[PDB]
């Protein structure tokens, strides 16, 4: 297991302020099988796609 | 899977039986144009810290928080303190035995 | 005699060996409320051998008659009347940092006087007031009568 | 953590699901070692009294009174009490340093270390027997030095002689033999302890103390050795040529037959206590109506007719002298 | 009358108490008072109580998690167990299971009887103290209370009797010379049954092993002797 | 999840019943098997992943 520690970038670009980081894989090979994961945020929502797709 | 946002300990999101034994993990790259602008603006502030077996101490308030957590594991005052039910333990002199020198390198038994 | 392990020869050079076991496990450990550090005892057992084993502890080592001592300047001269952190053998240790003290719980009080016959007289220091305390003792006589369904 | 399992982390998961049975001995293990220590202070303060003594002694100088000798049983460390240091060399002084020659070199016959090295430790007492000595020695030199605090103000040869008249003797033949009478207890002090070279019954209770005490620890050493049904007795071979699946009936049926092991082991441990603490009172009873001031109750102190009384430390208890 | 007849046998003249019954009449209700709050101090018989009280609280606590311990068994809730496996299938664990479970209960039952034992012999000890040092006064020291116990009297308890102990215990003294045994021209011994002898003003005057009164000497506080010892001191006359 | 969670076997028939209060009864809330007595209370502490109180 791993443990994680985001600050949050609070960019204000402006009157449209904006907290946005990066993106993270895990997985075990990364192919078409075993169930990969991709979690992803897009402007205040996090976006995970969670499934054996190519990468 | 966990995350709390809003609140210093982190909360349960849900499940996920695969079975396949998890090996790496990655972080991807952005193409942004300028986050740092010139190294005058934010940043990416990714940081991590393996886990493994570990008991630890779970304490609840009366709102049923976790208010303090022990290791139990890289000091002397990390154990005896988490042994005896509290934060703090009362004074005494108690005993350790909780460490091994394992130092050995051949283990047979031959004719 | 019961079955116990002693030593070997090897079949190569015909030399023998004794096989003392070895040792594993810590000692002890102390604490105050009002301390934030700790006090550390390892009795029966070298402070340079410890220091060989692993590692130099931050604090100095202090070897004693009980063994090493971590984290407690050992002071003699002066006496704890009463101590709640007992070390053995009349020791202990006490914060203010954590420092090691010998431990006495009574002592005579060693009045200044002679010792003989002084022209066939005695000095005596008696008492000249008149002074009474009561005394808080219990003895328990009674325990709760528990039972239990089988 | 050690005797049970020494190591193993595949056994100390198997003690992890049942340590709260081996914590709740050891918190029985601190109870009884915490009454232990009660009973210590108790003698402590039993012992010592509403005692003063005069600062300006000096045990080498001035020594003895109307002509008897305590040179034996003056301490500060007395001969008398180093005599039975000398006839038995298993103090917890002789277990510390026992514990001190185990760290390598010779005498790979070394019991107590490999009782330590198995788990089981003999701790020292929180009191050295050095200051308790030097204690039992100041009471002895209050009852024989003014002010006499344990003989309740009274010179000793006066002890000795108001005694004799409670007991049908009268003053008229004493008054011309005190230095014979006086000789009398330096040839029975000489008696006894001359007698300490044979095998006395002193002698018989205290190496059948200290022998009851190893062999109950040679008990514990075996029960490691013992199969409790099992195909084997420790966890390396077991560990070894079995899967841990067929081996973990054998793991908790040793550490089931352990466990009751140190069941029966602190049940005798708590009997003991018990009968230490009623010793010990009757030890504080014959005490304070012997040494500190003789009391009407006869043939209890001494057997016959009781005169007077000394007390003397001795290794794990008290030695006490009667008259 | 009691407690003036009973202070006389620690060695105290009458004399000068005899003006003195108001004041020890305040040291009483003042020790009293005294005691009565030091019950709001966390002395040792509040601790004591509460250690006894905790103790056999914490017996029949741990006695609850004994239900709860694994065991060799796949849990502790037998109920689950039965919705959940056979009635053959039960027998597999469950025989030794409630084994341990009567280990348990007979090991409990032990230390129950040690401590019983433990507690009669503190019953009788107290016994021997009630009858024999506050019915009356025994000649026995360092028994009841620590130094000069003067008497004792005995308050109710929850599970216990409370002991509380009138000590004497004085705050001053003062240096003298004396000596212990005399004796006269005529050969004859004079030695205090308590006490000590104090030599002024060219005479040799009494007084108590407790407190510094010189009394005038007579025969009646003396114990008689035929003859004195050569280590003993000489006075002359009468 | 045994004896606990949302896939319930219905091949033995049972109507959902509402909790009869203050009596002893026996009872199978969602799977969860026992006998015992409940008491109509009020609490707040409870969150939203959060059903179930542990002694
Ligand atoms: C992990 C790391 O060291 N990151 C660098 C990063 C990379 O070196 C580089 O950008 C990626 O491309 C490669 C592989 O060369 O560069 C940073 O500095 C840049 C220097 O290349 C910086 O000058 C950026 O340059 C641009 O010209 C570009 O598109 O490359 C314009 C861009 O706005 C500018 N970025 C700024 C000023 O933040 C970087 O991208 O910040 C320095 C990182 O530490
Ligand atoms: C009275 O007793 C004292 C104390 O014992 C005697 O003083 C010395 O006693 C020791 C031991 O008895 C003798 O070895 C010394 O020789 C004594 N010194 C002197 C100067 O005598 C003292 O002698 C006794 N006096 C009488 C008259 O018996
Ligand atoms: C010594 O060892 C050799 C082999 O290393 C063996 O053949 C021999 O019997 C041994 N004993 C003696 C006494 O040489
Ligand atoms: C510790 O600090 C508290 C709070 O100031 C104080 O009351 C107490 O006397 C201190 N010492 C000990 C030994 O608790
Ligand atoms: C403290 O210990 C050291 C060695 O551990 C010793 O040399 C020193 O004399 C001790 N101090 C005392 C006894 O005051
Ligand atoms: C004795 O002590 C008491 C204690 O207060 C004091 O009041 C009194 O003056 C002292 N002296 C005498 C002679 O009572
Ligand atoms: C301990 O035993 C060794 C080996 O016999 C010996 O050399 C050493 O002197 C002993 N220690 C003491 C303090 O006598
Ligand atoms: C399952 O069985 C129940 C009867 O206990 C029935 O009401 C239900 O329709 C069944 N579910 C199906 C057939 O999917």
């Amino acid at each position: 297991g791993i443990f994680s520690r985001v600050k949050n970038t609070k960019l204000y670009v402006n009157k449209t302020l904006y907290s946005e980081f990066s993106t993270i894989v895990i997985g075990s090979v990364f192919i078409n099988n075993s169930y990969t994961i991709v979690v992803q945020p897009h402007n205040g929502v996090l976006e995970i796609t969670a499934c054996q797709y190519t990468m | 899977a966990y995350y709390a946002d809003s609140g210093m300990p982190t909360t349960f999101l849900f499940s996920l039986y695969l079975g396949t034994l998890l090996s790496h993990y990655y972080v991807l790259p952005l193409t942004c144009n300028a986050i740092s602008s010139n190294t005058d603006n934010e940043t990416l502030q990714y940081w991590v810290t393996p886990l493994s077996k570990r008991q630890y101490l779970l304490k609840f308030d009366d709102r049923g928080v976790i208010t303090n957590a022990v290791d139990c594991s890289s000091s002397f005052f990390s154990e005896i303190q988490c042994k005896t039910k509290s934060l703090l333990p009362n004074t005494g002199v108690y005993d350790l035995s909780g460490f091994t020198v394992k130092p050995v390198a051949t283990v047979h038994r031959r004719i | 005699f019961n079955g116990n392990i002693i030593g070997f020869k090897d079949f190569v050079t015909n030399k023998t060996y004794n096989i003392f076991p070895c040792y594993a496990g810590r000692v002890s450990a102390a604490f105050h409320q009002n301390a934030s550090s700790l006090a550390l005892l390892y009795r029966n057992l070298k402070c340079s051998y410890v220091l060989n084993n692993i590692s130099l502890a931050t604090q100095p080592y202090f070897d004693s008659y009980l063994g090493c001592v971590f984290n407690a300047d050992n002071l003699t001269d002066y006496s704890v009347s009463s101590c709640a952190l007992r070390m053995g053998s009349g020791f202990c240790v006490d914060y203010n940092s954590y420092r090691f003290v010998t431990f006495e719980p009574f002592n005579v009080s060693f009045v200044n006087d002679s010792i003989e016959s002084v022209g066939g007289l005695y000095e005596i220091k008696i008492p000249t007031n008149f002074t009474i305390v009561g005394q808080e003792e219990f003895i328990q006589t009674n325990s709760p009568k528990v039972t239990i369904d089988c | 953590s050690l005797f049970v399992c020494s190591n193993y982390a595949a056994c100390h998961d198997l003690l992890s699901e049942y340590g709260t049975f081996c914590d709740n001995i050891n918190s029985i293990l601190d109870e009884v070692n915490g009454l232990l220590d009660t009973t210590q202070l108790h003698v402590a303060d039993t012992l010592m009294q509403g005692v003063t003594l005069s600062s300006n002694l000096n045990t080498n100088l001035h020594f003895d009174v109307d002509n008897i000798n305590f040179k034996s049983l003056v301490g500060c460390r007395s001969f008398f009490e180093d005599l039975l240091f000398d006839k038995v060399k298993l103090s917890d002084v002789g277990f510390v340093e026992a514990y001190n020659n185990c760290t390598g070199g010779s005498e790979i016959r070394d019991l107590l270390c490999v009782q330590s090295f198995n788990g089981i430790k003999v701790l020292p007492p929180i009191l050295s027997e050095s200051q308790i000595s030097g204690y039992t020695t100041a009471a002895t030199v209050a009852a024989m030095f003014p002010p006499w605090s344990a003989a309740a103000g009274i010179p000793f040869s006066l002890n000795v002689q108001y005694r004799i008249n409670g007991l049908g003797v009268t003053m008229d033949v004493l008054n011309k033999n005190q230095k014979l009478i006086a000789t009398a207890f330096n040839n029975a002090l000489l008696s006894i302890q001359n007698g300490f070279s044979a095998t006395n019954s002193a002698l018989a209770k205290i190496q059948s103390v200290v022998n009851s005490n190893a062999q109950a620890l040679n008990s514990l050493l075996q029960q490691l050795f013992n199969k409790f049904g099992a195909i084997s007795s420790s966890l390396q071979e077991i560990l070894s040529r079995l899967d841990a699946l067929e081996a973990q009936v054998q793991i908790d049926r040793l550490i089931n037959g352990r466990l009751t092991a140190l069941n029966a082991y602190v049940s005798q441990q708590l009997s003991d206590i018990s009968l230490v603490k009623l010793g010990a009172a009757l030890a504080m009873e014959k005490v304070n109506e012997c040494v500190k001031s003789q009391s009407p109750r006869i043939n209890f102190c001494g057997n016959g007719n009781h005169i007077l009384s000394l007390v003397q430390n001795a290794p794990y208890g008290l030695l006490f002298m009667h008259f | 009358l009691n407690v003036q007849y009973r202070i006389n046998g620690l060695g105290v003249t009458m004399d000068v108490l005899n003006k003195n019954q108001k004041l020890i009449a305040t040291a009483f209700n003042n020790a009293l008072l005294s005691i009565q709050n030091g019950f709001s101090a966390t002395n040792s018989a509040l601790a004591k109580i509460q250690s006894v009280v905790n103790s056999n609280a914490q017996a029949l606590n741990s006695l609850l998690q004994q239900l709860f311990n694994k065991f060799g068994a796949i849990s502790s809730s037998l109920q689950e167990i039965l919705s959940r496996l056979d009635a053959l299938e039960a027998q597999v664990q469950i025989d030794r299971l409630i084994n341990g479970r009567l280990t348990a209960l007979n090991a409990y039952v032990s230390q129950q009887l040690s401590d019983i034992s433990l507690v009669k012999l503190g019953a009788a000890l107290a016994m021997e103290k009630v009858n024999e040092c506050v019915k009356s006064q025994s000649p026995r020291i360092n028994f009841c209370g620590n130094g000069n116990h003067i008497l004792s009297l005995v308050q109710n308890a929850p599970y216990g009797l409370l002991f509380m102990h009138f000590s004497y215990k004085p705050i001053s003294f003062k240096t003298v010379l004396v000596s212990p045994g005399l004796c006269i021209s005529g050969d004859v011994g004079i030695a205090p049954k308590q006490g000590y002898f104090i030599k002024h003003n060219d005479h040799w005057m009494f007084t108590g092993s407790s407190y510094y009164y010189p009394e005038p000497i007579s025969d009646k506080n003396v114990v008689f002797m035929n003859t004195c010892s050569v280590n003993f001191t000489k006075a002359p006359l009468v | 999840g045994i004896n606990s969670g949302t896939t319930c076997s219905n091949d033995l028939l049972q109507p959902n019943t509402e909790v009869f209060t203050d009596v002893c009864v026996d009872y199978d809330l969602y799977g969860i098997t026992g006998q015992g007595i409940f008491k109509e209370v009020s609490a707040v502490y409870y969150n939203s992943w959060q059903n179930l109180l542990y002694d």
